[PDB]
């Protein structure tokens, strides 16, 4: 079966939401897994699961978070935490979606040459970025007189404005221009003020 | 071109009648989100001319007819 | 084996012995079997040794009369040329592909041993000869 | 209305720390945050369906290896299909697309391990002859 020794699965972990093990011994079945972690442990299996196995380090860090084989959640926050924290990039497709994790920190990769470089370019060709969705946009523009909306979801100070801002900052690019984007980041502050508050989780 | 700001799923110790209508929201966006996404990839098989039915619908629309139906 | 081949096996078996007591480490077992002809896996070598432990294999002294039942069991090219076909259809094969499979897969071996068998084998381009190179190893 | 009149694009933002560390990320935090941005589900609603998918061009310069020098063709994509259903039993399991192949989600990874476990076979035993000629070779040293 998959689960042969020296396989490698996920295990949870208190501390962080799963952790490796290696399959220490061959499994048949029924009860027991001998596992090996970076030490030594025996696991219950238990109703029934199986640990969820691990892909093949190829597939790891990939630009596409579906071109993994298996997918479950551990797989998918290793190659976003890998990609992070090593690669430091923060942009990763799934799917359609474009995953964004907001770095709390300045970066190079907003300048002008690059947002000539996206210009012109399909999503197969160029690693992700917001000017890859936001060049996507406008050529489907483009091509149909059909208006395109692009959607930023997720809990406050994830970032959204940032990313809304370098959006219309690429289309005031690449279109040329007429100083919309500075009306629209300096209406910001209004907004804020009158239709954010405090919540208990959150500040603004 | 259009740039909608938005607020996703929310939980908290606590949830009331603002993570309601919030979570009403966010269930209304998924659909359409996954409605969309069904669209794109049944067109994808078009294109490879691979038989639709392998694919099926995630659909929430109880959930919806839950919270929004006459007797919700 | 006949006599003539256990004396041949025990002279040679002598010659590794740099210790003067005839007798071989369980390390050299392998490198004899290996010095005879046989191209057995250090799995094949540590099992016919009966899976030493490190200490004995480190210090511990075996004579002829003991490697014998092993060099026995141990005893009792299209493949192999399959095999070589794996990392090649020009008939070539990468010397840095070669050098880095073979010090990199499997049961790993040092870079002198791949440089010495390899040496003189790769040409301009850096690519192996297979069949040429699997005829030599195997003579 | 507003927006099913519009094509949409989706971006969902993850805030990786609460304490807006640099380049820090917290696994109990994201969990939360991937969850609620729905990109857990999508994913499981991935996984059901074909969601890796390959280009018979690539997939052949990958797996030439698994394939027996009998059954490589010039045809590249009726060698694909000779040996993807000899390397998996179930025809339900891909689906032959006109320019890509589809797998479902064990596939992928299956073939991996076999192709990993053929090459390491293949590399022990070259390496294992390797280290029979070189002590060959320290014998007739040994002899002289
Ligand atoms: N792509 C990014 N590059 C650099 N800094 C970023 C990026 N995305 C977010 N940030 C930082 O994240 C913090 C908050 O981002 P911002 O877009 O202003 O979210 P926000 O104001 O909290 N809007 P909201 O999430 O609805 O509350 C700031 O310190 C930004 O510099
Ligand atoms: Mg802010």
């Amino acid at each position: 079966e998959l689960y042969t020794k020296y396989a490698r699965v996920w295990i949870p972990d208190p501390e962080e939401v799963w952790k490796s093990a290696e399959l220490l011994k061959d499994y048949k079945p029924d009860k027991v897994l001998q596992l090996r972690l970076e030490k030594d442990l025996e696991y219950c299996l238990d109703p029934k699961e199986l640990p969820p196995l691990r892909n093949p380090d190829i597939l790891v860090g990939e630009n596409d978070l579906t071109a993994l084989s298996y997918l479950h959640e551990p797989a998918v926050l290793h190659n976003l935490k890998v990609r992070f924290i090593d690669s430091k990039l923060i942009y990763t497709y799934c799917g359609i979606v474009l995953v964004a994790i907001n770095p709390y920190e300045q970066l190079p990769i907003y300048g002008e040459d690059i947002i000539n470089a996206y210009s012109g370019q399909n999503m197969g060709d160029m690693d992700p970025h917001i000017f890859a969705v936001a060049e996507e946009a406008y050529k489907q523009m483009a091509r149909d007189e059909r208006n395109q909306s692009i959607i930023v979801s997720g809990e406050s100070g994830a970032g959204k404005t940032v990313s809304a801002k370098y959006a219309m900052r690429y289309f005031a690019t690449v279109s040329g221009s007429a100083n919309v984007e500075e009306k629209v980041l300096a209406s910001n502050p209004i907004m804020e003020s009158i239709g954010n508050a405090k919540t208990t989780r959150n500040d603004n | 071109i259009g740039v909608l700001d938005i607020y996703g799923f929310e939980t908290f110790e606590i949830n009331s009648f603002e993570q309601f209508c919030i979570n009403y929201a966010n269930e209304k966006l998924q659909q359409q989100f996954n409605m969309h996404v069904f669209k794109l990839e049944q067109e994808e098989y078009m294109k490879e001319q691979i038989p639709w039915t392998l694919i099926d619908f995630y659909d929430n629309q109880p959930c919806i007819n839950l919270i929004e139906a006459k007797m919700g | 084996f006949n006599k003539d081949q256990l004396e041949e096996f025990k002279e040679a078996f002598e010659l590794f012995d740099r210790v003067g007591d005839g007798k071989i480490l369980y390390s050299q077992c392998g490198d004899v079997m290996r010095a005879l002809g046989q191209n057995p896996t250090n799995a094949e070598v540590l099992k016919v040794l009966g899976n030493p432990k490190s200490d004995e294999l480190k210090s511990r002294r075996v004579d002829f009369e003991t490697f014998l039942p092993m060099l026995q069991a141990v005893a009792k090219y299209e493949d192999y040329l399959e095999g070589f076909r794996v990392f090649d259809g020009n008939g070539k094969v990468m010397g840095a592909e070669l050098r880095h499979v073979l010090t990199t897969l499997g049961e790993k071996m040092t870079e002198e041993e791949v440089e010495t068998v390899l040496a003189g084998h790769e040409d301009s381009n850096g690519c192996i000869n297979y069949e040429a190179f699997l005829k030599h190893i195997l003579s | 209305e507003t927006l099913n009149a519009t094509t949409p694009h989706y971006v969902r933002c993850i805030k990786p720390n609460d304490f807006k560390f640099p380049f820090t990320f917290d696994e109990k935090r994201a969990v939360q945050q991937l969850r609620a941005c729905g990109v857990l589900e999508t994913i499981r609603i991935s996984a059901a369906g074909f969601p890796s998918r390959w280009t018979y061009q690539e997939f052949f310069s990958r797996y030439r290896v698994l394939m027996k020098q009998k059954d490589v063709l010039s045809d590249r994509k009726q060698t694909c299909k000779n040996v993807l259903e000899k390397l998996i039993l179930d025809k339900d399991k891909y689906q032959f697309g006109k320019t890509k192949i589809f797998f479902r989600a064990g596939q992928v990874a299956y073939l991996e391990k076999i192709r990993a476990d053929k090459l390491r076979a293949a590399c022990i035993r070259i390496q294992k002859t390797i280290r029979g000629w070189l002590m060959r070779k320290k014998y007739m040293r040994m002899r002289r």
